[PDB]
């Protein structure tokens, strides 16, 4: 966790969640369960899809290798030929491998980011009306019904409420 | 009382990927962008079928090795396959001028139409049917290249030849000819009477004059004699003029180039598969949407981009544990 | 927002602020208004200026293309020539485009970083004496005059004060 | 500080700490002193070691330059030769320099990350039982003995305790 | 009561830029680093003006095409402009040996000084004023190249020539000569009496012997005859020796190379603009501080670095909404 | 009461490194990955010692410049060192055909074994001991190349030579010969009687016929005469056949190639250091574990990867203040 969210303060991942990358599990009186944030999950889809097609597009004219043959007294330009074709094939092979390693890391950190920013979206609503447990969960100083939560997920959450 | 939690996906995928700082890191979803599979076959490229010389080189094909009749008349092709070490090359020993340059032209042509530009019949004052070796056997009997013709003396006489020829087609002609280099002075008179000879050849562009080199050489295919071949490209409406008094292996069939286009000469040991592809390498064909492959750098058709790695996996999902 | 500050928890940007990249808006009894943090804004100027001139410097010897002509029987080396000059021009064109895309992202995230770190500079001063609103603002448990703020911006802020 | 920890909210570094990259200084009744987190410090060792050997491995077949000589009427291919060998040597020299600059930054930010994530590991334990000072330190609402701390560092810390 | 807020800039700029993960992302400040504008003109490069052959090739210039007198005497140049397909090349048909290599030398020279090294007057025992064709017309009348001279027989006699020549300057000479290849034996005697001829030429380095190839060829510019040109570089203090008994197109003017330096041969259809630049491409000149351009790869002068993209914008500000 | 703090390392290192956004940034630990130090010496590469021609070129070595006896017999070598401008090249003026191609072969050989393939004694009907110049002096007395032999007439007679030679070894022979180009007809008869001569040479592959060019040339090393050298590679079990009636500089010693392998021709002014390395450049050797170096692009042995930078430092630790 570069952002410290994923495998950082939240422990594992939610096997149960089969609806998006990130979301919630709630533990209330009408029911329990999982939901996924369209806002953030959809934004991430758009993210990596754009990453992929820009990687593919960045290397779509690359280097073609035509066959030239040389005779017996042309070992110098034949070598020149060989080592230039080889040489290009090598820098393009490097570029692909390098670009991949980098974008992989920056992508993992991207998902991590999305988590910590979701956790902050909720935390920046329930300020007083819940306590930060420490493992990514909020315990309620009130009672929170299914419909209270729908107000939460879509982030319009009613703060006009006491505390103690 | 109630809590509410925030968390992410984990699942049952075993698929590691690599970052700059850590290797073999398991994740949820992962995309593969490297194609590592061919069909081990030589296919048609979009329905137009390759020229696969079998044990022939380009030289035996073009010149007419009598071991090369499979290719007397060759349809439009998509790309050519030559073996590393074709057995049927120059059956009468010698050389073929500017050979790699002509192989380079061939990588830019998809169709020749062989046409006869000087009939074997047209030779009134020389013999044109006794020009044959044991080094070029056709079915046991002494033969020789089909596309050129090894003229020799008649009635103890090689009167000087003047043959002109005007390309009146819409296409460039590939035209081949040669000179025969005898083994000794005795051979030279036995074959052409006149002890001292030449072959001059001119177009708009080509102005050469060849004299044969009589000389003792090691034996190749039984012979110390050599044959040396030359070629040119005749422009539509230009003429080629030949004048010689011996040692002249005259053309008989030339090639019209009726389809320039994108082609390749592939070195491969393989043989005709009987399939169709949009992308061919010399170790087999590729059917893949992948943007990369690591099969072989020389490639023809709509092709993934060659890369030397044996593993490229792109992370889509997140960390899994 | 990779750091979740810009377009994350703060909503928009301050059209009114015409003095630096980041800063403050205050809503007190002697006046209201905007100020910009020299410390952080200046540090960012130094940032991207250095980025630009290192990009320019990294590609200042690149690849020049001299003209060579070949005749009619030199189609092989003429092609070799062509595809090597082309090929270089292609890897250098890739490098420029790639380097740009990457540095653009890492730069946007840089500005975001600077914001969240400013918000933390203030928050790590007003601990008790204000409440985090949720949209990047602090409501005061005391009265804060123009001069109190000058102590804030320059970050020397006097905590020796009660609370309730 | 991209993550705002190093040289951000913590001021300097701990000259005294000679045991790892990151850790603690405690100011209690049985003694005072420094400790370093095996968990995080070791994880960082593994980090940059992997970075180094992947940089070295990514450029281990590169471009060799064989000597070819040309005569006096071969100035065109001699130039071609020269500018291709030069040209490769230039893109590989760029790649090394570029890759280094990038990985240096991403590495500094890596260490910063590790700090802020350590600070969060502790903070997410001492919730009530300490106050965030502001310069990376926690003042205790109880008494914390050497053994209390060993519970802290290894992060199993007993929260079952009052507050006021 | 009081609040205090923290926030960033937004403004009225519409200028999107691209990241690895999102396209067309609007921002506050953005810098452009790609230059996409030329002046469509051929300029002087820092006050020294180009050589623009107009409908001449290098060969017609250097050899003296009588359609090429604009360039009889050419000042120091900064770079040369040749059209794709110059109309005034070799007016008498033939070839120019090592032509691309000489064009390659030219890309490294900025100034020639033509000097006369063998006067047309100096030829006592041959005619030197009747060596002219209709294929090289000057104002309707049969002319010929100015820099070389087509010697022929006088009083039915071509005595063998021995002309030596010693380069006593501080500079290398570019020296050109040629051989004439007749159409037939009749032509050869009409022109030079002796049926069998040669031209030998030696320096410290060059040791050649040329024999003309008599031969029937297609007509070009009216002729089946050919002229073949050769060139050399004379080192300061070395001599060039010529000995021939016919078919010898002798030099008359040579070139001192008095300014080697950095130049280029540009293929362009354009003509002299009347301006000044520090950076020139063949489609126009560039005045820009930008570190990149996408105009054309071949470039001369203090130049932005060529790149194939049509858009490079670097983010300076932050996100705007 | 108690506090507890969290913090990081700082120390007494002064070592700055660079990022994309800031320069000269001091840190705790830093690793250097660029090697900038050589030993200024030419070493053995893993115990096998270089061939350092001193003031000899490859041509003087291979042909036997009598100023080049240091290298009459040269052991297996690891790589070759030639000076920029060796003083002992062709002492009798002329040229050496396909010279850079033969230097290219040499970069792929580690050992020759000189063997005598035609004894100077074996020449019964020509003189083979009077073929010597002042341009090739050995200890003041007129000498000549050792590996070839300049045959001339005997008893006013150069009967036509037919020497054949069959390579019966397991290795390719490098075989050198030449032709002598006289200054005038008088010289040609003085030396070989017959006014009109040739040298034909054939193998399985080579079919040449050389005629000498008599001609006046500038003086080099005192002479206007030239010597022109040719070489070939004889395949195991093939023969080389020579027939000539004058101007023939016959071979006497040839080279077996008994160790092909990886080598290089280094241009360097340096001389034998007396050391050992695993990696050599022409300005000295490198002993380093570093993955990069910035010394010189041409390199042989187990080598760090060349790079043009003068500074590459990788950050290991963190920021220090
Ligand atoms: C056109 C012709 O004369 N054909 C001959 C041929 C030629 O005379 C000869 O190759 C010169 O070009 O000679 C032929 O016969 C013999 C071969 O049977 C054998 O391989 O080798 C023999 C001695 O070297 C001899 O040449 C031939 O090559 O076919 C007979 C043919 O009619
Ligand atoms: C130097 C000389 O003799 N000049 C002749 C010229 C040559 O004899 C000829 O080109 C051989 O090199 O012949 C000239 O005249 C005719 C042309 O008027 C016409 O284009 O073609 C004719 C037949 O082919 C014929 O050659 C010429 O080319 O100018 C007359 C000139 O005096
Ligand atoms: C093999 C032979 O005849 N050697 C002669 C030599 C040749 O005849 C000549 O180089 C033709 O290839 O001529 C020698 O003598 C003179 C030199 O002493 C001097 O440098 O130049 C002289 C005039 O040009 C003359 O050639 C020689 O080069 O050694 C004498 C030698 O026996
Ligand atoms: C060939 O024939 C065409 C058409 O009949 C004619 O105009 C042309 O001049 C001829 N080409 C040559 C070079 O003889
Ligand atoms: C040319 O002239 C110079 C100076 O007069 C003289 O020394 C030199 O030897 C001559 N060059 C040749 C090659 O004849
Ligand atoms: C050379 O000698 C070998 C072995 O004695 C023999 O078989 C071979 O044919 C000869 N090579 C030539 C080309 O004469």
């Amino acid at each position: 966790g570069l952002f410290g969210a994923i495998a950082g303060f939240i422990e594992g991942g939610w096997q149960g969640m089969v609806d998006g990358w990130y979301g919630y599990h709630h533990s209330n009186e009408q029911g329990s369960g999982y939901a996924a944030d369209k806002e953030s999950t959809q934004k991430a889809i758009d993210g990596v899809t754009n990453k992929v097609n820009s990687i593919i597009d960045k290397m779509n004219t690359q280097f073609e290798a035509v066959g030239r043959e040389f005779n017996n007294l042309e070992r110098r330009i034949e070598n020149l030929n060989k080592k230039m074709e080889d040489g290009f094939l090598d820098v393009w092979t490097y570029n692909a491998e390098l670009l991949v390693l980098m974008e992989n890391e920056r992508t993992l950190d991207f998902h991590d980011s999305n988590v910590k920013n979701l956790y902050d979206k909720v935390r920046l609503q329930l300020r007083d009306n819940a306590k930060e447990l420490g493992n990514g969960c909020f315990e309620f100083y009130h009672k929170c019904d299914n419909e209270c939560m729908e107000s939460i997920r879509n982030g319009t959450y009613n703060y006009p409420q006491y505390s103690e | 009382q109630d809590q509410i939690c925030i968390g992410y996906h984990a699942n049952n995928s075993t698929e590691q990927v690599d970052t700059i700082m850590e290797k073999n890191v398991t994740v949820t979803h992962a995309q593969d962008i490297l194609e590592k599979t061919h069909n081990g076959k030589l296919c048609d490229l979009d329905g137009v079928k390759p020229l696969i010389l079998r044990d022939c080189s380009v030289a035996g094909w073009l010149l007419g090795n009598p071991m090369c009749d499979e290719f007397i008349n060759v349809p439009e092709w998509s790309y050519i396959v030559e073996k590393a070490n074709p057995t049927n090359d120059l059956c009468y020993p010698g050389s073929f001028n500017d050979y790699e340059e002509l192989k380079y032209l061939l990588s830019r042509i998809n169709h020749f139409e062989k046409i006869q530009i000087i009939p074997k019949s047209s030779w009134s004052d020389h013999e044109a049917s006794s020009g044959v070796s044991s080094a070029c056997p056709y079915l046991g009997s002494p033969s020789f290249f089909r596309n050129v013709v090894w003229l020799i003396k008649k009635n103890s006489a090689y009167p000087t030849i003047k043959k002109s020829y005007n390309n009146t087609n819409q296409e460039d002609l590939l035209v081949l000819w040669g000179i025969h280099h005898p083994n000794d002075a005795a051979e030279q008179t036995r074959l052409y009477q006149n002890p001292t000879t030449y072959i001059s050849i001119g177009t708009s562009t080509l102005n050469q004059r060849l004299v044969p080199k009589i000389a003792t050489r090691s034996k190749v295919n039984g012979l110390s004699s050599r044959m040396e071949f030359f070629w040119t490209i005749l422009k539509p409406n230009d003429a080629i003029n030949f004048e010689s008094n011996g040692n002249f292996i005259a053309p008989e069939y030339a090639y019209k180039i009726v389809k320039k286009g994108d082609s390749a000469i592939m070195k491969s040991e393989l043989e005709y598969g009987n399939c169709n592809t949009k992308c061919q390498t010399p170790m087999g064909a590729i059917n893949s949407s992948m943007p990369f492959h690591n099969i072989h750098p020389l490639t023809i058709g709509e092709c993934p981009k060659y890369v030397k790695s044996n593993r490229l996996v792109l992370a889509t999902g997140l960390r899994n544990s």
